[PDB]
């Protein structure tokens, strides 16, 4: 949230998208279409693996410990037992809760910020043949067929081809 | 004419919620659990070296109690004791019964030399009708209750040298007679006294005639001491009777060995962490099973769960 | 200042404005005037009193603890009971601190963050009709009265109604 | 002609300095203290249960000092000890005194049941001059201080069985005479012994003949102990002499109670935090007045205040 | 990372840009040059230097402790030492795990952060007079002399100076 | 034509790999060492007071073996124990040792003022062949050892009130005779007994006839207890043989001081923190080099390296 693009000024996420996090869709003279981006996919899940590989799996050994369950009233050296192991367990609890609560709010503006990115991207790739709309759509002032959006995905876009075109288009009254 | 391009992301029908610094609730697309909170309710005999105690308590193996007789020599990473588990031979005490109990436990092995004192002048191999070994009156199979020889009870003087490259650990006692009468009758005289010394320590003991309350029918009682003795270092024994005595050491090693007290049962399965409740997965960080543990273990939490987001933000359509 | 807004473009609060965080100031030919935005001064505070919900009234109770001060000199266990003290205390000591300042950290971006989405989503308002002077002020090139001031801070802006006026003046000699 | 269109953000006059990761002094337009650094200086009675000790320490109370005798059977959350207390009855020390302290603390009850223990052979309700109770020559309420009946002092041998479901706690003593003279008079042998024990516990002390300093005029001393007695579990009392006998048990229950030390008043006033400095609020999340705490508490720690942002950075026009 | 120009929209670093973190490489009329950005480096700097400051020679005093080796096996009351003393071991060096990983990633989002300010800064200034190539460099649609490029860099470049120019060469067919 | 102008930033040839929450290994173009992990070997007499016990225990400077002569009344931040060390008097033990060694490591000092303590009607200053200073026999300086006085020993009972405004620290012993003979010899009587009491405290001690193996030729031991005694209390030793008696006694002070078990050099030097393998430098903010230390120290942890990031990531051309 922290970027604005993930539940800021797109305004909602695609259910029907699922070979991929983050991705296009377009209307041209040809239809209406989808695709998804691997590249800002994988920069996201990579980073959110990162996290779990230092998680998952990576416990530490202990062995002979102190009692921490008793029969009989003692008293003092058994107040120091039970205390020390009370002690433990708040501060391990503490951090079990902020690690989780700073993780998830990291993940969440990682996630945004690749989104943020690919629209940032995009927008530069189109130079002056596109603008936009607001709400992470670029409406683009040229023809521009499925192999044309195909090179806009694909990072080959040439945008001095339609140049003069979209200008035409942009500057009319 | 022109053409429409626009970026966007994923959203998933089932969403999760997750805490996070700014807001408790928040949906996230997809979130793992980070406590473990379960056990399928079995210790795992693997990878672990399980010794099961149960009638018999580590104690009880390590004074040689004759129903702990399977136990003599045993090894162990974790023993269990069992909430059944009871005596069933001479009744006693261990002042530090706690401390003694941790470092056998801590040690992991019952492995016994046997040693030959020179006890001239008495009579070895004391027996009772509150120990029966093989239908027949008998002992604590580690130590050796000494009593008068032809109703006479000299001072005893007896050395042992630690020439070995390692600690020994003596276990020892003190006959606590319930009435004059068996203060007179075992040992030929009004008042017994123990002394148990090396060049680094000494403990002195006063036997204490008087009834206790019975326990499976005996009014009297023995009380357990123990004594490391070192390389170099050597045992000694003044005794004017009353003398629960040694039939030789124990080793006493350094490692990863300890105990706990479970009621769960042994299984035939392979699992890093033990916790009284039965064995538990360690994939994840935490876990809110039990304090006590064993092995490659999650760290024990108050929380019963703790989702961790591995996805965004879920935004339905 | 992780985003370049608040104490970077912008180059100093408004005292001023006292009914909002944030903020629209314009000059038409009807005067000059200001107005709070609620929507972002409400996602900051919202973010803000989150922060707050975790670390005010959440305190967990103790009973028979262990003691903490002494009339005697002891030795050996008076000696484990004061170090178990002293090192709880200086783990939660740590705790605090950062956690002071992981959050002063965060807030300060925050909040930087809300003002940089509200100078973004109006310049994508605008589309054509302005541009940025880079200090936090578009120059708006057409007749703009308090109504169409207004429709911009209500996003009902209608940028095609003014295009041709501005594109004239823009692309001016 | 046209227009301009300003975006911007409040400031304030007034700002205040927080600490952040890059920069130990930001200015925020607003802020507020995560640590609590004053109380008023009143001990709230409400919403937990005090008991203010006034001039007796728990121990007191619990013996029965006569100007304890106000406290029979109390029960409470905490137990607040004064500094001016003192003791006034006869001279007394308790070997590992905290641990009994603190398990009657914890246990937060002196419910005290009587029980008739078979005293024959004996004269009961033993007095001194120092324990005045109504002017009268006295002695500690739950203590029972038994002499020889016509010059003679058997041997006592009584038994008070744990029917009930609850552990039992008793505490019992021992009179160190500070004369030969105080030995023969009141026990008519030259030597007590006592041997408290149970089917689980022994215990034995040997009286000790000779002069301790004066205290209140008086150079003997009882020495106290204490035996827990679980359910099924029976007492046995063997004396020779000198013992200082239970008139019955104290139940002991588990629970959240303890003691503190504090001079500070107690007010009409409610309060889920106590400190020895008096009752703190707990809406801040920590607090530098006293690392001892009783209730639902902020955590204490070193600093005396941590600012946390509540506004944006602050940046003057 | 987490803003996309570090390792993002700029390919790479220059290991020939010495006298500063951050800076400007040209090309016009006279030449081809490069100059650092002090104000955005010392910004970098600054706060990376606040970071040290909160932990190097910070150290906080310890005197009469307990014992952490012993010779004697004893069993309780030693268990009960090593517990303590191995309990506040692992949890201090979770603390440092923590804190260093947690740093080390606000360190490379804060220089990435850095860089994309002034690239922000530069792209308001150059206002219509030059396009946004895509890899952090600017297409300046008119003459721009060492003087020019200069003026630039110390945020004196006049807009309007050029903007006929400018515009002419942009809007070309 | 035009110009372009490209926005950048630096980069290095060396770059190093830093740890970070997505990553565990990034390369920056700079980084910092947080964790210490060397020393040069040597504990730095400065700025801390260091006392190099060298052949000599804290105990015995403080009971006064004569090779520790040179120890009388020093003061110090910090004590340092050597392995080598070893004790060359009368053979010794003290229970509760580690509690002694830790009150006194602590206090800082070895200040001791003598008092005449009314020792009439026995023989003072007591001797031995295991104790040589100057080739004669003697004891420990501390230390007055009484014997009988024309094989006569009364009843000793002795008075010390502490009026000063400071804690005393009494420092006395029980000798235990290695047999009978050396019971009769020195003390005249079958059996001994100590008891030194306050109007707060008693400790009784009971000599215990019989040998231990030999130390140093010598079958007999020392036990040695102590006593502290606050403004307006009183010291009393009643004694009916084998006392080892006190000739004064030690100022107990609160402060910075302690005791560490090493083995490295003292180097001219300074340096705020103190391990056992020699003073580390206290820059960095962790060490993994001990967990003893003392001073103003890096704080331990597991780690042997923890980069820190000084500069932006390395993303070479
Ligand atoms: C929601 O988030 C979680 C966490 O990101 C995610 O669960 C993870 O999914 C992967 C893949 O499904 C799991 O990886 C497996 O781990 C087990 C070991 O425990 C292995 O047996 C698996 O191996 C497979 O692939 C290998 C070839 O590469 C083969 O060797 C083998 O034959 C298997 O086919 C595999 O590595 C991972 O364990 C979980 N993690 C957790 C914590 O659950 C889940 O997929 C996400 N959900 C959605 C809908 O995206
Ligand atoms: C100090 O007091 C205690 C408590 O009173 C006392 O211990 C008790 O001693 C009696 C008598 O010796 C014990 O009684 C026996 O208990 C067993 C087991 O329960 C019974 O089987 C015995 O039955 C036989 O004796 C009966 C009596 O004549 C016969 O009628 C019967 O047919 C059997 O032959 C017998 O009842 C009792 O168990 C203990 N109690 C406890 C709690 O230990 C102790 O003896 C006293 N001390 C001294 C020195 O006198
Ligand atoms: C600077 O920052 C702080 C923290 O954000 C901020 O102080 C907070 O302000 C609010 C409102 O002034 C406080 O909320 C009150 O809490 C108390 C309980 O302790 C209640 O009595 C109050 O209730 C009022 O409103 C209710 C109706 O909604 C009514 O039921 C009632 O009658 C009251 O009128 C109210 O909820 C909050 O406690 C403080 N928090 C702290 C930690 O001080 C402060 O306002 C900020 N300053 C500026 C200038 O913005
Ligand atoms: C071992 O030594 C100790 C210490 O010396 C000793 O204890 C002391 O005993 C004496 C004599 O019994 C006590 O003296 C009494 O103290 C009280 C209270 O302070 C006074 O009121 C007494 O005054 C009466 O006796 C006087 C002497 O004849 C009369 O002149 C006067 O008019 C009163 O009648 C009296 O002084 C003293 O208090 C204790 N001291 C301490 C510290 O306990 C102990 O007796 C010795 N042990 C043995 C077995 O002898
Ligand atoms: C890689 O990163 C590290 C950390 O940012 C960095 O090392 C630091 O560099 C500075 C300057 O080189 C060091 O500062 C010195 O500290 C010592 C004290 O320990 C002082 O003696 C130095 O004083 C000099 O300057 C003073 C005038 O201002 C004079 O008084 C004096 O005569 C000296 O000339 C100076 O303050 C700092 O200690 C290190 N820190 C660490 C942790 O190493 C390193 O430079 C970076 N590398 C690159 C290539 O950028
Ligand atoms: C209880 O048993 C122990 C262990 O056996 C016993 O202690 C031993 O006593 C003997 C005899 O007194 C000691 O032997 C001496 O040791 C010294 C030092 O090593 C030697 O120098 C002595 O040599 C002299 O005596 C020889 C024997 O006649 C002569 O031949 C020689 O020329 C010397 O004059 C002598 O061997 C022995 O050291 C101790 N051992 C230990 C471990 O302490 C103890 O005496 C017994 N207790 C009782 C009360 O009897
Ligand atoms: C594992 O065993 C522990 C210990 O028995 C269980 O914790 C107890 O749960 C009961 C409820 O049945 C409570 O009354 C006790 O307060 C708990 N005891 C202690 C000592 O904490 C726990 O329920 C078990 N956990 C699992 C996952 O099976
Ligand atoms: C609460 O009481 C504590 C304990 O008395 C106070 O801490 C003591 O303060 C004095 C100064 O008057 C120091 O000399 C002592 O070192 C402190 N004692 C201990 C045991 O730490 C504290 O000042 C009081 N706090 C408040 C807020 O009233
Ligand atoms: C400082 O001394 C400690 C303690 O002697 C060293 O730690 C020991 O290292 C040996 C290897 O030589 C291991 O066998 C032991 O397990 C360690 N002992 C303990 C008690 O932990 C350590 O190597 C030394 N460190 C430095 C930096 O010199
Ligand atoms: C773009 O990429 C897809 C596969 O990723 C390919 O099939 C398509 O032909 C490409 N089109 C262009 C115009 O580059
Ligand atoms: C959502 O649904 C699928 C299909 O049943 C399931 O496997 C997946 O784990 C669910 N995801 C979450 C996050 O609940
Ligand atoms: C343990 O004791 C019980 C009850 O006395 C008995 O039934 C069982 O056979 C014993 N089990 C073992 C393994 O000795
Ligand atoms: C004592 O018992 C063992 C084992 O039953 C036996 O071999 C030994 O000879 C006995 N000792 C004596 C002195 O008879
Ligand atoms: C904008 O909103 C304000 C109130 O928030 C309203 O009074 C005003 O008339 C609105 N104007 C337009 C043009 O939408
Ligand atoms: C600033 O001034 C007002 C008015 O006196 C006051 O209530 C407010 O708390 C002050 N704010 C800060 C952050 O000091
Ligand atoms: C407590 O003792 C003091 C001093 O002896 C006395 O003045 C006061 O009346 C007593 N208070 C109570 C409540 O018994
Ligand atoms: C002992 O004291 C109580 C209470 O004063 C009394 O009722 C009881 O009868 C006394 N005991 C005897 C044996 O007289
Ligand atoms: C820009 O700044 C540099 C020094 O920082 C100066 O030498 C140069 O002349 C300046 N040029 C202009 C055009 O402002
Ligand atoms: C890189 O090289 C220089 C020159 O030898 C050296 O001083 C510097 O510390 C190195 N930097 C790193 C981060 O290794
Ligand atoms: C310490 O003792 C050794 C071995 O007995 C001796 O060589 C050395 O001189 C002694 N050192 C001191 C400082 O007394
Ligand atoms: C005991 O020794 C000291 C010091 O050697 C001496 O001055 C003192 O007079 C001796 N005591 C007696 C009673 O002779």
């Amino acid at each position: 949230g922290i970027f604005g693009a993930i539940a800021g000024f797109i305004e909602n996420g695609w259910e029907g998208m699922v070979d991929g996090w983050y991705g296009f869709r377009h209307q041209n003279s040809e239809g209406i279409g989808q695709a998804a981006d691997l590249k800002s996919t994988q920069a996201a899940i990579d980073q959110i693996n990162g996290k779990l590989n230092r998680l998952i799996g990576k416990t530490n050994e202990k062995f002979h410990q102190i009692e921490k369950e008793f029969s009989e009233v003692e008293g003092r050296i058994q107040d120091l037992e039970k205390y020390v192991e009370d002690t433990k367990i708040d501060l391990w609890s503490y951090n079990a809760e902020l690690l989780v609560a700073l993780e998830n709010q990291h993940t969440i503006d990682l996630t945004d910020s690749e989104m943020n990115k690919l629209f940032e991207k995009t927008k530069k790739q189109l130079r002056e043949n596109a603008e936009d709309m607001g709400n992470g759509c670029f409406k683009i002032y040229h023809k521009c067929d499925n192999a044309c959006i195909g090179s806009i995905r694909n990072g080959t876009y040439d945008h001095d081809v339609y140049r003069d075109e979209a200008l035409n288009n942009r500057f009319q009254i | 004419p022109g053409a429409t391009l626009c970026l966007g992301h994923h959203a998933v029908p089932n969403g999760t919620i997750v805490k996070t610094i700014t807001n408790d609730q928040i949906e996230v697309t997809n979130a793992t659990e980070l406590v473990q909170s379960s056990s399928t309710g079995e210790i795992c005999d693997s990878p672990h070296q399980i010794l099961d105690g149960e009638n018999c308590t580590l104690i009880d193996a390590l004074l040689g109690d004759p129903q702990c007789d399977g136990f003599q020599n045993k090894k162990w990473d974790l023993f269990v004791e069992r909430s059944k588990a009871y005596s069933n031979c001479y009744p006693y005490d261990v002042p530090d019964y706690a401390s003694l109990r941790s470092l056998v436990a801590s040690s992991g092995t019952l492995e016994f030399n046997n040693e030959s004192f020179n006890w001239t002048g008495v009579t070895q191999n004391g027996t009772s009708s509150a120990c029966i070994r093989r239908s027949n009156n008998s002992f604590f199979s580690r130590l050796n209750w000494l009593t008068h020889l032809k109703f006479k009870y000299p001072a005893l003087n007896v050395t042992m040298p630690n020439n070995e490259k390692f600690d020994k650990l003596y276990i020892w006692g003190v006959h606590h007679p319930g009435t004059d009468n068996d203060q007179i009758f075992p040992y030929a005289q009004a008042s017994g006294r123990i002394t148990v010394s090396t060049k680094r320590s000494q403990q002195t003991v006063i036997p204490n005639i008087g009834s206790r309350p019975r326990v499976r029918n005996i009014p009297s009682r023995i009380s357990i001491y123990w004594t490391i003795v070192k390389p170099g270092d050597i045992l000694l024994i003044n005794s004017t009777g009353n003398l629960i005595a040694p039939r030789g050491y124990f080793k006493i090693r350094s490692g990863k060995s300890s105990i706990m007290r479970s009621d769960a049962p042994i299984g035939k399965c392979n699992s890093e962490c033990i916790t009284p409740n039965g064995s538990i997965p360690n994939d994840k960080p935490f876990q809110n099973v039990n304090r006590i543990t064993y092995g490659a273990c999650p760290r024990y939490v108050k929380q019963n769960t703790l989702k961790l987001a591995t996805g965004m933000r879920n935004v339905p359509e």
